[PDB]
């Protein structure tokens, strides 16, 4: 496997288990309840690092997605995910360590519904 | 015009953010149903930033006017946001679009 | 008629609406019946179809009953003047 | 008729609708046998065809059957005020 | 007719729409024959191409029997009120 | 007529549709001989032109023999009442 | 007539089209001698320029004999019901 | 008449469409000697006028001259139903 | 309506991810032929990232309405998404797209 | 409809990409001349990269169907690619652009 | 339709560019007039990059049409571009725009 | 030839026998299979760098398509070109070495169905 | 028309921004009310940087004219802004917008 | 028509910039007024960089045509540029827009 893969994998065993349910792309005959993740493939950039290993940069993002009744529940969710996936992942082939995370959120009304929608970003460098 | 359908106005009232407990719980007021006129339904695609939803656009009849205040409506077991109410002598036109 | 048969024509094979189609057969026999010559206390045989053909013309103008024509958003029907038109005819004519 | 000369021309190869078909070919032949004088018992085979045509239209208006015109999701279709017109002119002609 | 020389004016080279160009002629056939006189046996050689040129007008009119006007998405047919018009002149003339 | 007469007239130049011209062509002489007079065995050269006329206009109206007006992808067409009209007011002027 | 006057009318240079127009020609001589009494066996002189008019009537209805209409992407005709129509009354009113 | 008298009232002030006016003029006056009673050899000097009018009619209906309507790419042109059609209550109201 | 045309319904159901495996595996339910009513077929370019692809967009009309739940259909032996569904008291009518 | 026009179909078929010489030269398959209707010509300007085209957008119609591949037309000496191919009960209606 | 006003067609023929002296001196082939119809004549501003210029956006029409090549137009002194060309049967149509 | 073609070929030689499809773009008439591979030309810089040589930088894009019901094999794909192309790719006139390898995934819905779209860039120092 | 509704037009006459006080406190002339005839009432959406607020966008006659200057117009006790004024010989339309 | 209302033109003759003095002072030339069509007057709200403004974008009708050069006009006290004029056989028509 890839290192996107191999993390990716890792993210959706760590997620699917809080009981919410976890998705890459919502399909049209498929109901989901809120509060809900969406997780979306990393990024890896590579480079020689040593004369004896590549090196390189893996970019996760994880997206939370809550009605905006209680924030105190959606920030729950947003720091359990990070307490989770940080400081360290590790796999079978692949070393992760956060080189840094960014947290965003917006307010949103594409819906007819006020939702909460957090955008993590973790950026691991790998090894 | 026929008013066969039964619809249930709601309004959801909207409450002040508490900082000490993170919570800014609305309350839903819902009154009696009225009769109304209302178009075929709807499923179209509607396609989120997280995906596709099924999603309605249409417009209720009612005849004459109510008499309090409103946000939201359900009929069909379909809830609606309210986003025009159009107001004639005798008669009162909301369109309306599925939460969702 | 049975209901079943007009059942049978306009291929309904649940059972959501027999409270209206068995109102709008029980309709359909009585205007025929308003139409025969007066002595006539039975519906003739050879007329036992127009229930049914009508009891279809009624269904599908189910909420539309007085009106010539009906739309919204590219769904639109108009409808003929009067249902039994073609069969005053006949009836006329069996019994003159 | 048969029901296979019918469905043969309006090209069906499969089951799915012969219990609608047999009753329009039914109310057809009910129909046209309404038409004739009344000591006419059954359809001369001469018109045997009339049968058929009527039961194609008939296929064809299948939930439209009291309406001038159709509009569906930008299909349109707009109908004959009479089924049995041409015929009228047949079936009179040849009894008198 | 034969089948072939219908079958030649539209054009139709296979062998996909035999079983409903068959009909459609069988059926020209017995609609001319019932317009005859009462006596007449055998449609006269001297009419045999009205079968011919109403077999065709019949083949664009499949899918449309009963329908005055047809359309979708700028596809669309406005057709005549009676194929047989142009002859029930001249077959009126011939025997009288 | 010849074929290579009504042929020149609208502007063909090969042979590809040959076999629908003849069949046009046969089917006009017939209907004209059809509206001649019982005793006529042969229509007059005098009035060969009118084979040829509306050999034409069959010709362009090939796939809309039934139709008042065809509409397909933006090209409209609208189609005369009768081929024959003009000629009918010469055929009975003549053999009256 | 010449060709030479229907071509120099119609402002024609080339020779593209003669095949056509002698066809043209041919049949609006071919009518307008059928229009007049049975004994008369030649044009009169007086009526030589109505082969001409209705010789660029056709000319300019090329491709539209049959159609009383015609329509594609903002190029429009719609034409008149009968080339001779202005004539028959000349026709008439010289010989009675 | 002349060329030029017409040439005047339609603006034109060179050479390049006189074959055209010609043969039109031409047609006029024959046109208008055969609507005038048999025994008259001349148009009268008192009707010259009306040759100059048709002759501007037909100039602006040239390429039209069947057709009850033209559109070219958002120029349309609609036309009168006949030339002369004024001056029949003249011509006639003088010898009669 | 002429109802000549024989639709099959299906219903493509969305499994979860497995990450164990790596695999999503939906199953497809498909249903018993229904006569149904569909535009003619067209055959559009449509201008995808990698390249052309010969696209239908079309309706396809039903008499009443169906039990059950939907997602594509088949027929002409073409596959289509339903990307909208508009119901009328008597009749259904799905505006479909080609998969591909 | 007057079918007075003769086209010829064209397939031209995709040849797979070569990398020992470079080359992936496409053949053409060219059919017998059919009787077609077409629309008048145009000659538009069209704007490209490297400047002016007289291009020519346009539809072809021919009676029933054909049996066999079709990619591109040549009509009136201008070769054209199918870019909508529609498909009705008796006819068959093609949407064609100049190439080049 | 009346062809009242006279057309002077041209083509200006593209020279090639030579790099010694710096010049790609183009030559007019210019033709006798022809009879012609066109639309009213319109002043329209147009706003280019250095300001503003009395446009001129039109369609002039002749009768069948012209063995030979053209590119400009001059009809009522002014000088127009053929944009497109539209060749009906017995009629040929140009749609054409001023040059500056 | 350029080292851009010189490269070109060499990837087609390479992707074009694992017995998946390969193309640059698809044509309307071509029925392709998923999963397929596309690939683009690369582009290529170039400047002095001895007194002796040129040397520059050649950017290679090679880009996975297939349907999102197995994941683990279009990661197979995608490590399969990336093991076949690095570090170092060798041919008559030029050398190529590994400078940095981006690959990035979307899950693309544009064609009505759920697919997974690979983008696997390379960037070759050229020698 | 029917001119049944009353209208109070009014100015809002700017003043200058004062410097020394931070202030520039417009004021408002307000006339007596005039028959008018209006439009059917809207509550649209209208969706701010702030978020979403009933907006109603409408048509105002009144025959004749007014001799005086004005700018906003209170109406159903709601107030608008004049966007346009349109002066017919013996009517005056004023199309108006909610503020707010 | 009626060619009811009275306009004046005017040409401003563009001046070259004096780059001495810093000056471009254009003149005006201004005719004799000539009786004109025109459409009712409207005020439109329109929002240029600095605020709002009351446009006027409007037509205006002339009999025959006028001998000399023009570029605004100015009637009912509005001063327009002219940016479109459409010259018919026995008519001229003017599309004008209010300078500010």
């Amino acid at each position: 496997m890839t290192p996107n893969l191999q993390l990716y994998n890792k993210a959706y065993e760590t997620l699917q288990g809080y009981g919410f349910p976890v998705i890459s792309r919502k399909e049209m005959q498929q109901e989901i309840p809120y509060p809900f993740f969406v997780i979306k493939m990393p990024e890896s950039n590579r480079s020689k690092y040593t004369f004896d290993s590549y090196s390189g940069d893996t970019n996760l993002v994880i997206d939370i997605w809550s009605v905006s009744d209680d924030l105190g529940h959606h920030d729950g969710l947003v720091k359990r995910c990070i307490d989770d996936l940080t400081p360290s992942v590790k796999t079978n082939d692949y070393d992760f360590e956060e080189d840094d995370t960014n947290i965003t959120q917006l307010v949103d009304d594409t819906t007819n519904q006020e939702l909460l929608h957090t955008s993590i970003t973790i950026s691991y460098k790998t090894f | 015009m026929r008013y066969e359908d039964r619809v249930i106005f709601q309004l959801e009232q909207v409450a002040t953010y508490n900082p000490k407990t993170s919570k800014k719980e609305n309350t839903l007021i819902t009154y009696d149903a009225i009769p109304c006129n209302i178009n075929p339904i709807s499923r179209a695609r509607k396609q989120l930033e997280f995906g596709d939803v099924k999603n309605d656009v249409s417009v209720l009849r009612i005849k004459e006017s109510i008499s309090y205040p409103v946000s939201h409506v359900l009929v069909n077991g379909i809830r609606y946001k309210i986003v025009d109410t159009r107001i004639y002598r005798h008669e009162t036109s909301y369109y309306i679009e599925e939460v969702n | 008629t049975t209901l079943a048969d007009v059942k049978k024509r306009i291929g309904l094979k649940d059972e959501k609406q027999d409270e209206q189609l068995e109102e709008i057969i029980k309709s359909c026999e009585s205007q025929l019946l308003s139409m025969l010559p007066i002595e006539v206390e039975q519906i003739p045989e050879r007329f036992s179809y127009m229930i049914k053909e009508v009891a279809v013309k009624r269904y599908n103008r189910i909420g539309a009953e007085g009106m010539t024509s009906e739309a919204v958003d590219g769904r639109s029907n108009a409808y003929e003047l009067n249902d039994f038109k073609e069969y005053e005819a006949i009836i006329d004519n069996y019994f003159n």
